[PDB]
């Protein structure tokens, strides 16, 4: 599983 | 203003910083790095046959393009054909997206992308370029099969999906929704994995279907050495379809792949790193989940080493139906300064999880005590770089052996510094308050998101006879009072029970997790934040969520009634859930901001946080944890796709709001990533400039070695499935 940050 | 299915020229471009981490290595540890980078770059590759039917043609294209003439010489031969520099820039960063994507879809959204320039001016460039003059044939070839898809945005060639109204390879164009869940029916009554699967649907002259599920190896239809794999490989009878399980996916490419990681292992630092890379070489020459489980059960005793890494078909978001794997791999440097307060908090991580709001018969068994580390990364192949990640995906391992997360901090980094003329739909006494506390605020969130949100929970699992892995008789499920009647029966995973909303629905759980879990002062103090930057990050965390939650718009497909990407739509559900708890906490405001433009503006109680919003995020936590547990997918759907629901209800009016979103969104940063080369016995670093034509050059000597061969592999590859869509 993967984590993200937005905006980037 | 960004226009939709289109990389704007000004599109941010930054690089990947590597220089100090790889500056430590020794030399056996440098040669170990090489060789699985090279592995990662090679299987990256077959991102491309899993993304579009055109994406292989087009990366071999670019690549014959680039490699006999750069940037720099293209340019003189671009101009001198009519194409001005705003056109021939607009090339050049498709290509970089086409590059960092590995298709020509972006993976942060799943929407096709194409060239900013007009075709015929493009074809000029091409057909007379120096790559064109040393190979006419294979250049006109490739233009004449990928130059209309280059372009083309018919409805049905927009967004990634099953169907007649959208794109993907993991199945063949004639697959519906259907057909999956039929497949994975399949799948799991012969325990079967999809990570390593696709599908595709043939008609007889009757016009009976025929299914074959093609698994991801070296090896073909040839005998070998295994018999797990071998046994499988035959033709089958379910519910009255036929179904033929055969091998040899991508075969050449991950011949390349099992070629560098056999060499790498040379170079292993333990048994524990030498034995895992033995158990991929056999996932992936023979095709075999179990050797790759295998490897992987080895990986996560490997603790805290120096180069870190994982490789193989991990994650399901891409697949429309959502189990089957995208291939990725990365290699990085455990950053031992940055790696210090992760430890930190798994070291009192057992008794946080004591403060989720789920009774103990919800959660694992034993705490596991995974590693957690902080990251330089040096390669990361695929088709996007996250932020962290929470591996392997195994629930069998996440929940019994053991677990690994990984904090990508020269990720982070990108995106640290904010700039205030670009922030959007921001109440301008937040600004200031936002931008020195956004980029820590996120690191913890990452921190939270992997280990205490991913790595928390159980499955109620019972296996072919009658033994539950939790007493029924004694767990109760705390929503209705009753005891368990809902579980996991065996060969059923979290993706083959929920399916198309099983990601999203996860990343809503962590991401829940990560915002109820910062409340706690311990976890601020393990981060360094205490008394009024306490408060101050905790404030801006539950801002930046609530302010994601309407960006995320800009990732929902109104036509399709449907969601692209998953921890967009996450967010969107908590900004959902909290708009749902009243009380004043969060308000929606249509505006019109200096532009003269629509736009929208986003307010936050700070005072009504603890009061207001964590009783509803800890009401909606609780009943997250309990349908996922249980496996109610009817029950998920219902409470999950609810709020995930949008529409032009006042006072939000979301779908009005959409349009706003779009209208002042922000594109993605590429990321150009750095090359290891070798001379023999010593590794040097070769890094690029932060922009497109710097995105292009870090491919073009990505692969001195064999460059022109990988373009012929993956055309044939390409052709070979040409029939299928
Ligand atoms: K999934
Ligand atoms: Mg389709």
């Amino acid at each position: 599983d993967r984590v993200y940050i937005h905006p980037f | 203003a960004d226009t939709q299915y289109i990389l704007p020229n000004d599109i941010g471009v930054s690089s990947l910083d590597s220089r100090e981490a790889f500056r430590l290595l020794s030399p056996t540890e440098r040669l170990y790095a090489y060789h699985l980078s090279r592995a990662a770059w090679y299987g990256g590759l077959a991102v491309l046959l899993q993304t579009s039917p055109e994406a292989p043609y087009i990366y071999a294209l670019l690549s014959r393009l680039f490699r006999a003439q750069d940037p720099d010489q293209l340019r003189q031969h671009a101009l001198a054909e009519g194409l001005t520099e705003e056109e021939y820039q607009a090339f050049l960063v498709y290509a970089a997206g086409v590059y960092s994507n590995m298709g020509n879809y972006k993976s942060f959204g799943d929407t096709k992308f194409v060239p900013n320039l007009p075709k015929e001016k493009l074809e000029r460039v091409i057909l007379g370029s120096e790559a064109a003059q040393q190979h006419p044939e294979e250049v006109r070839g490739l233009w004449q099969t990928c130059g209309e898809l280059m372009f083309s945005l018919e409805p049905r060639l927009r967004h990634l999906g099953l169907g007649k109204e959208g794109i993907t390879t993991y199945f063949s164009g004639n697959c519906t929704m259907e057909d999956a869940k039929l497949a994975q029916d399949f799948l799991d009554s012969q325990n079967l994995s999809a990570y390593n699967t696709r599908l595709f649907k043939e008609v007889d002259g009757c016009g009976k279907p025929y299914y074959e599920v093609r698994l991801a190896s070296v090896l073909g239809s040839e005998p070998s050495l295994d018999s797990e794999v071998t046994s499988k490989l035959k033709s089958y009878e379910f519910r009255g379809s036929p179904f033929q399980v055969t091998r040899g996916d991508y075969a050449p490419i991950l011949q390349k792949v099992v070629e560098q990681l056999e060499k790498a292992k040379a170079y292993a630092a333990n048994s524990h790193q030498g034995q895992m890379l033995a158990q991929y070489i056999e996932s992936f020459t023979q095709g075999s989940i179990e050797a790759h489980k295998r490897g992987s059960r080895f990986w996560i005793q490997d603790k805290g080493p120096i180069v870190e890494s994982y490789i193989g078909f991990i994650e399901s978001y891409r697949d429309p139906f959502g189990s089957r794997g995208e291939f990725e791999g990365f290699v990085a440097v455990v950053n031992k300064a940055m790696s210090a307060k992760f430890e930190r908090l798994v070291a009192s991580a057992e008794q946080l999880l004591k403060e989720l709001p789920w009774p103990p018969t919800f959660e694992k068994d034993k705490f596991l005590t995974p590693d957690f580390t902080s990251l330089d990364v040096l390669t990361f192949a695929g088709s996007g770089i996250p932020a962290g990640i929470n591996i392997p995906n195994y629930d069998d391992l996440r929940q019994t052996e053991g677990f690994k997360n990984v904090s990508l901090g020269n990720v982070l980094a990108v995106a640290y510094a904010t700039q205030r003329e670009k922030l959007t739909f921001l109440e301008e006494d937040d600004k200031d308050l936002y931008i020195l506390w956004k980029g820590p605020s996120f690191d913890v969130q990452v921190g939270l998101h992997a280990l205490l949100g991913h790595g928390s929970g159980k499955l109620f699992v019972q296996d072919e006879k009658g033994a539950f892995n939790f007493d029924q008789e004694t767990v109760i499920n705390p929503e209705t009072g009753e005891q368990i009647q809902s579980w996991y029966r065996c060969g059923e995973t979290w993706d083959s029970k929920f399916s198309t909303i099983a990601s999203s629905y996860e990343e809503c759980r962590a991401e829940s997790v990560g915002l109820y879990l910062s409340l706690h002062p311990q976890v601020l103090e393990i981060f360094g934040f205490e008394g009024a930057d306490a408060e101050d990050v905790i404030y801006v965390n539950w801002l930046n969520m609530v302010r994601a939650g309407l960006l995320a718009l800009e990732f929902y497909t109104p036509e399709a009634f449907n969601w692209r990407q998953a921890h967009m739509q996450a967010r969107f559900v908590i900004l959902r859930v909290l708009l749902e708890a009243g009380e004043g906490l969060v308000t929606i405001t249509p505006t019109t901001g200096s532009d003269g433009r629509p736009d929208a503006r986003v307010r936050l109680d700070r005072s009504k946080i603890r009061s207001v919003g964590k009783p509803a995020l800890e009401r909606f936590l609780r009943r997250l944890q309990v349908l996922k547990s249980t496996g109610d997918v009817a029950g998920g759907r219902a409470l999950y796709e609810g709020y995930a629901t949008v529409t032009d209800a006042p006072p939000e009016s979301f779908l009005t709001l959409r349009d706003t979103v779009l209208l002042r969104k922000e594109s993605r940063k590429l990321i150009v990533q750095p090359n290891t080369r070798l001379e023999g016995s010593d590794v040097q670093l070769l890094e690029y400039e932060a922009s497109a034509a710097g995105l292009i050059r870090s491919f073009s000597e990505r692969f001195p070695e064999d460059g022109p061969e990988l373009e012929e592999i993956l055309t044939q590859l390409a052709t070979a499935d040409a029939r299928f869509w």
